[PDB]
DNA sequence: CGCCGGGCCGAGCCGTG
DNA sequence: CACGGCTCGGCCCGGCG
């Protein structure tokens, strides 16, 4: 409504406000532009009118989104850039790569640079094989790979659009075309990078002949191919830009296409949907597991591959992994998971708040973050008690002596990570938001009272239905408020099923279906002969209250207690059931008055359901998997040699390339860079102002043939090619650089001095190579900030989603959210208290304290570039980190080219920067464990421009083209569509998962955003249905990364699975792994004996060793490049998990054979020299062989 | 539950280099007789036998006998750091902590986690060997210092009254000969000829921390290990076990 | 106490997996 | 896409002096 409005109007007017700040800064011509090099759009339409053009554009696209959508208003643009309403671009060819570029554009909704950094060209060709007749032919690059197949599929779309709008012909392949194509498809799925979809050969020439345009581009590997020169294809190297839109995109996803030519209407590719769908008695839970095992397959995609270091945690769909529940967490829901933090430390802090485990069902790439309410593990003691562990402090306290971890415990699937990946959806574990829910049924239809969990009630329902119960009318509140963290004693629940007659509470029900009749009855025949059971009587109801039997009578059937998840504890040769346990082993078992006799075809349930009057739910029947992967990161973003200015300098400073060694030294440089000339007096440096009288200075010109110098204007009319050359001018030129006067200049500018170094730029890699100030270089080193390749300074961060924030967690005063705006919390009550769960605004976000404590480096600096440089104020006036609470923080992905303005509103601990899961998508985010930047606004106004950008690599990261300062969730993303925004998943659906039904076939039911796109209020209010604690509670940094030793790395990876029950190593955690170590030695091995040599100094190795052992220009030595160091090195290893760990033979043999083959291959340059006095500690080699 | 007194624990952290050197971890045998050490290198190629008698110490307090096991590297930077005559202290109660005082013009206290060591016992006695001779300290540290130029492995050779350790490489030639008449040659026990060759690296860790005022004893055999021994403060020496090559 | 030859570490810098 | 080994300067010495 009006809040939300006044929240964008808010951002505008501070962002507008840095945008007066850079104006004027930049106003003073002393960097590359006059202007900020920063637009800002508000939609896609902006973004596309930004990004590619033409003028005017998004004026049009919106209207014709109004009325058609996107896609139509895709097309109906093409068809005003082909009529020229824009004006006239020229050739034929010009019209085509305008039509295209702004098509595409608008599909991906300008989010992506497949636009700009992936479709290399456009041109017009004949079918001078077959007719001489014209088509179109897309020359793409590598980096489309990033924008995903669907823009790849995309572009072939447009591609033919375009070329039937100018009148163009079909293309028309030959055969050797085509064979060279699909050797393209061979080759590079072979060596170059796996395809997602590997097509067949006769898919590769059938969509060869059926694309009437060109796929194609230049060559992006040195790999020749077969089919060689043929007519038009300009290169016989492998054309992975070619290949991937051919295969991952019209292949793998010909389906979405269609779709969008069903919206489109465009005629010409039935043939892809003919490829589309040429591609499509006995007891209760007995049947049930039956079914489930048959519809849901283990998948097994997960434990694949297993490098060192990343822990296994459970096999697939095995009992004792990740109990699964579905729901979503305040943080969770986007992509990620939520989980116990207890399961955080029982696994000896592997798992942290972010590490990325990859998951099994419901897609692969769940990051983690904690959820405190469900349930976390159950363990053994190293003395024999068994102990549920749910809360972080406990875990804290008994971490050391946890003899065996039974059960991982819980783990939030959000409903909608079911909706997107399609999984169908698995049996719901018996959780408490379905028992108060057939709780609070039961009292409708017996005593037709009104309730509503998870929220508040009426006085005059809740103090009744107390009076049927007998139940205190707070404790009532209570229970429906918060069901998950509110758990009736056991009398109470056994009271509530009996008179209701509802199931028993989950909390008290044990994992019942884990043991096979046999056992129980066993246990139910020790229970009546020999236990000593102290009973008890709530309301006329008989239940026991502590348990106590000899281990000597008991026995074999600990196991069985263990594997029920029952807490107990031995003493004096005892076991013990305590109270609230004990009635819950026997409730069940009907207080050992009906005898439990193994029946066949029956499971524990549904016997315990057939006899009891008190009847149970499953509790355990859904078992997730998962294998760490990928920890947290919040890193500073430094190239690979840490740059802290951008200034070539050449091989004058050294390795690191640092200026002021060079400066000191007092060399001088030869380095390609661009002078300017002071008109006025006539000065020549390489920077922008005069020192003669300081006005601007214009750029120098240079013809590489007569080395002339043209100052700008003068270029301008000679079109930047020489008189007398028939050339084009260059910006720039190889020169003499003085490094010393150069600095000195700068730290009189500036007044600073005590710079320890500053690390230049061995060679500027854009286009004008204009190079940056040293001024800003300076106030860089003076603050510790680094640079990337723009000029802007990054700061990379796993980001997770949130979506309402208690106070009390991000460290923020209540009334400094009253002066951000946040008026009241979820629930429309007034904000008074740091405690309620206020909704986290669209375009906030949450820092972790390391963005805190690099931000506030970047805020310091800012101020010393305004005041010292520009001679300005200062701006962020930041000494503490909560100093930049409400300062806008543009958020930028890898990959793209259009950044998300941000606000920040507080900090946590974790290493992960949270923001609601609209910006996260804005961003393109999949947030299956993607990493992004977040730079500070007013710096990259002040620093960017484009003029730094790399001409030519536009690799995985790109720079904030464009920024947007407005979320719309209808052009974000798709993945955020799905997500589940109910307070409650409602009773229907946790009847509707037991059928198996796919989750689409109840779509309808839960609400999502799809479900509210349009309407305001998409802003206005979701909801969650887990409450944590914190947010930042648990584990903050991954014990991966405290690992130092391969040799101990795995003996801490393969440490864990002998804990769980789950992972089953003793197998199979080194069989995976250990097959990983045998492929690397074994492929070190092959590799070496055809290796190749290299000097320090002149890099030129020779693929064979120089008899004489000297080198060119060197009279040097040749280093190995695969040094015998390599081959050795995981040997103690793998011949460790050998020693201990039972392995199939097969890989057995093959390791102590590899060790015979390591020594006999140096047994001519290593001889055996040192004898030893100890031999044979027994090595599984040799007394493998005395066998 | 023990306390114990050392004085000059500047030699006291040298010798625990010298040990140091060539283990990582190790435990110390501590009994009422006095502290010993028995451990050997990762690669089996050398054995060290620390031997401590009670006598040594200025004050020795044992009651019963216990196995300390600390971490060479952490004991080694901590004696490292006591220097000329500063007063060193062994002390042990009930916890699982080993308190190092070092009290020369202050008393300044550490503490240890003792860290439990895997022990493999091999205890190797007097063994047939050929030939030994004693000599001075410096002799042998310049000898293999100079073996280290040439090559990789020096050759010791013994002949009748007459001690000679040589060595060579590609191209140069290394070789010392001493005998009795010699000044740095104190004695010679010639059975026959005995001839071996070793490790420079493992020698270069032995013979580490040696003055000129330093007499060893060297005993072997034609192809077989040295033992090589030194005294410390004339009552309790360290000896080396060093397996030959080829 | 200084120097200087060795030691230990932080830095590229590579490679390959 | 990510790890370890290998070699390189920069401090941090212990012994000669
Ligand atoms: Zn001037
Ligand atoms: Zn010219
Ligand atoms: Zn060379």
């Amino acid at each position: 409504p009006k809040e939300m409005e006044e929240y964008f109007e808010m951002l505008q007017r501070e962002i507008d406000k840095a945008y007066e700040i850079a104006k004027k800064a930049r106003a003073q011509g002393k960097d590359p532009s006059l202007d900020v090099e920063i637009p800002q759009a508000t939609d896609m339409a902006g973004r596309v009118e930004s990004l590619v053009g033409p003028p005017g554009v998004a004026k049009r696209i919106r209207e014709l989104v109004k009325e058609y959508g996107k896609e139509i208003a895709a097309l109906k643009i093409v068809d005003e850039i082909i009529e020229g309403k824009f004006g006239d671009l020229g050739s034929r060819e010009k019209y085509a790569e305008q039509a295209v570029r702004t098509a595409l554009a608008i599909l991906t909704e300008g989010i992506v640079s497949a636009p700009i950094e992936g479709i290399a060209n456009v041109k017009i060709k004949r079918n001078t094989w077959a007719d001489n007749s014209e088509y179109l032919a897309l020359y793409y690059a590598g980096p489309i790979r990033s924008s995903g197949g669907t823009a790849q599929a995309l572009s072939v779309l447009v591609g033919d659009y375009v070329r039937r709008k100018l009148g163009l012909d079909r293309f028309k392949p030959s055969e050797k075309h085509i064979e060279r194509m699909v050797e393209e498809v061979d080759l590079y799925h072979r060596a170059v990078t796996r395809l997602q979809y590997h097509p067949s050969p006769e898919e590769v020439r059938l969509a060869m002949r059926n694309i009437p345009i060109e796929i194609t581009g230049e060559a992006t590997d040195d790999v020749e191919v077969s089919h060689r020169d043929v007519p038009g294809v300009e290169t016989n190297q492998l054309r992975g830009g070619a290949i991937l839109v051919l295969a991952e995109g019209v292949l793998q996803k010909a389906k979405k296409l269609v779709k969008y030519i069903d919206k489109m209407g465009i005629e010409g590719w039935e043939w892809l949907k003919e490829f589309v769908e040429a591609k499509e008695d006995m007891g209760f839970y007995y049947s049930l597991y039956q079914k489930f095992k048959e519809e849901i397959a283990p998948s097994d995609k997960y434990a694949k591959e297993v490098i060192g270091g990343r822990p296994l945690f459970s096999d697939p769909s095995k009992p004792g992994g990740f109990r699964l529940r579905y729901g979503r967490s305040r943080a969770s829901g986007f992509a990620t998971w939520g989980i116990n933090p207890a399961t955080m430390i029982l696994v000896d802090e592997f798992l942290a708040i972010g590490t990325q485990l990859k998951t099994e069902r419901p897609g692969k790439g769940a990051v983690v973050t904690p959820v405190t309410t469900i349930e976390g593990p159950i363990v053994k003691l190293k003395d024999g008690s068994v102990l549920r562990v749910d809360d972080y402090n406990l875990a804290l306290k008994v971490r050391e002596d946890v003899e065996e971890i039974l059960y991982l415990g819980d783990a939030v699937i959000a409903f909608g990570d079911f909706v997107e990946n399609n999984q169908t959806l698995l049996p719901a574990n018996y959780c408490e938001e379905w028992w108060i829910l057939e709780f609070v049924k039961a009292l409708k239809e017996i005593y037709e009272v009104h309730l509503e969990p998870f929220t508040e009630n009426e006085e005059e329902s809740i103090e009744e239905a107390s009076d049927y119960l007998e139940i205190d009318p707070e404790f009532l509140k209570e229970m429906l408020r918060d069901p998950l963290r509110v758990k009736p004693p056991v009398e109470l629940a056994i009271h509530f099923s009996e008179v209701l007659g509802i199931p028993l509470h989950p909390y008290y029900t044990l994992y019942w279906n884990s043991v096979e009749p046999k056992d129980v009855e066993k246990l139910w025949r020790l229970l009546k002969n020999y236990a000593e059971i102290e009973w008890s009587n709530f309301r006329g109801i008989k239940f026991a209250k502590k348990i106590v039997i000899s281990q000597e009578k008991l026995g074999d059937s600990k196991r069985t207690l263990e594997l029920l998840g029952l807490p107990h504890t031995v003493r004096d040769g005892n076991v013990i059931v305590d109270y609230p346990w004990a009635a819950a082993l026997l409730t069940p078992l009907g207080n050992l008055n009906w005898e439990f006799m193994a029946k066949p075809l029956y499971a524990t349930i549904d016997i315990i359901n057939e006899n009891n009057e008190i009847k149970l739910r499953d509790r355990g029947i859904s078992w997730i998997g998962a294998r760490m992967g990928r920890p947290e990161k919040a890193k500073e973003r430094k190239m690979k040699p840490p740059v802290q200015v951008l200034f070539p300098i050449g091989l004058a400073g050294g390795s690191s390339r640092d200026i002021k060694k060079a400066a000191e030294e007092g060399k001088v440089a030869e380095v390609e860079i661009a002078f300017f000339k002071c008109p006025k007096c006539g000065h020549v440096g390489p920077e922008h102002l005069c020192p003669n009288c300081g006005t601007r200075k214009e750029l120098l010109w240079v013809c590489p043939r007569c080395n002339a110098e043209y100052p700008e204007s003068q270029a301008e009319g000679y079109n930047y090619t020489c008189p007398k050359c028939n050339v084009k001018l260059r910006p720039y030129a190889k020169r003499k650089i003085r490094p010393s006067e150069l600095l000195n200049r700068a730290m009189e500018n500036v007044k600073v001095y005590g710079v320890d170094k500053l690390k230049g730029v061995m060679g500027m890699t854009s286009g004008w190579k204009m190079p940056e100030p040293l001024e800003k270089g300076l106030l860089r080193a003076k603050n510790d900030v680094y640079v990337f390749k723009d000029g802007t300074i990054r700061f990379d961060a796993t980001d997770a989603p949130i979506t309402h924030f208690r106070p009390r967690e991000i460290g923020v005063s209540v009334e400094k959210l009253r002066e951000l705006g946040y008026t009241h919390d979820f629930e429309g009550k007034p904000l008074v208290s740091e405690d309620q769960i206020v909704e986290l605004k669209p375009q906030d976000i949450i820092l972790s304290k390391e963005a805190g404590r690099y931000l506030l480096k970047v805020a310091k600096f800012v101020d010393d570039l305004l005041e010292k440089f520009y001679g300005l104020p200062r701006f962020y006036n930041a000494e503490k980190m909560e100093d930049l609470i409400g300062h806008l923080v543009i958020g930028l992905a890898p990959h793209t080219s259009a950044g998300i303005v941000g606000r920040i509103i507080g900090f946590v601990d974790a290493l992960v920067g949270y923001a609601h899961p609209y910006f996260h998508a804005a961003k393109r985010r999949n947030c299956d464990g993607d990493e992004d930047a977040v730079m500070l606004l007013l710096d990259a106004l002040l620093n960017f421009s484009r003029y730094y950008l790399p001409e030519k690599r536009g690799g995985k990261m790109d720079a904030p083209l464009v920024i947007t300062t407005r979320l719309d969730p209808r052009e974000v993303d798709s993945e955020v569509h799905n997500m589940d925004i109910v307070r409650y998943y409602p009773l229907e659906f946790y009847e509707a998962t037991y059928e198996l039904k796919s989750p689409k076939e109840l779509v309808g039911v839960i609400e999502r955003v799809e479900d509210r796109l349009g309407k305001p209020e998409m802003y206005y209010g979701l909801k969650f249905t887990h409450d944590t604690d914190d947010i930042a509670l648990g584990p903050k940094m991954s014990l991966y990364k405290q690992l130092g030793d391969m040799e101990e790395k795995v003996r801490r990876q393969l440490e864990v699975a002998k804990r769980i029950r789950a992972v089953d190593e003793h197998g199979v955690a080194e069989k995976i792994l250990n097959s990983h170590l045998i492929p690397d030695l074994r492929g070190n091995l092959r590799s070496f004996t055809r290796q190749e040599f290299r000097c320090v100094k002149c890099n030129t190795k020779f693929r064979r060793p120089p008899l004489n052992g000297k080198c060119p220009v060197c009279g040097g030595k040749i280093v190995l490049t695969v040094s015998k160091g390599a081959i050795e090195k995981y040997l103690g290893t793998a011949k460790m998990l050998v020693t201990e760990y039972n392995v199939k033979n097969y890989t057995r043999q093959r390791i102590c054979l590899t060790e015979r083959d390591i020594d006999s291959l140096f047994e001519n340059v290593f001889p055996e020299t040192q004898l030893t006095l100890i031999v044979n500690p027994n090595d599984i080699c040799q007394r493998l062989v005395m066998a | 539950p023990f306390e114990i007194v050392f004085e000059g624990a500047k030699e006291f952290a040298q010798l625990i280099e010298t040990a140091s050197r060539l283990i990582d971890e190790a435990a110390f045998k501590v009994t009422e007789e006095g502290i010993s050490m028995r451990a050997m290198d990762p690669s089996r190629v050398v054995l060290i036998d620390l031997n401590l008698p009670a006598s040594i110490f200025s004050k020795y307090e044992v009651d019963g006998e216990e196995t300390i096991g600390v971490n060479m590297d952490h004991l080694k930077k901590v004696l490292k750091r006591g220097k000329a005559k500063e007063t060193l202290i062994l002390r042990k109660g009930e916890e699982n902590f080993l308190e190092i005082s070092l009290q020369g013009t202050a008393t300044r206290t550490f503490k240890l986690p003792l860290i439990d060591v895997e022990e493999i016992e091999v205890d190797l006695p007097e063994l047939p060997f050929t030939a030994k001779v004693v000599i001075l300290g410096d002799v042998i540290k310049e000898a293999v210092k100079d073996a280290s130029l040439v090559s990789d492995s020096m050759k010791f050779i013994a002949k009748e009254n007459e001690f000679t350790m040589r060595a060579e490489g590609e191209t140069q030639e290394v070789e010392v000969k001493l005998t009795l008449e010699d000044e740095g040659l104190l004695d010679i026990e010639v059975q026959e000829e005995t001839k071996s060759a070793y490790g420079i690296s493992y020698l270069s860790d032995m013979v580490k921390g040696l003055g000129k005022a330093d007499e060893v004893t060297i005993k072997f055999g034609n192809e077989m290990p040295m033992q090589m021994e030194y005294y410390i403060r004339d009552e309790g020496r360290l000896i080396f076990l060093l397996a030959p090559r080829v």
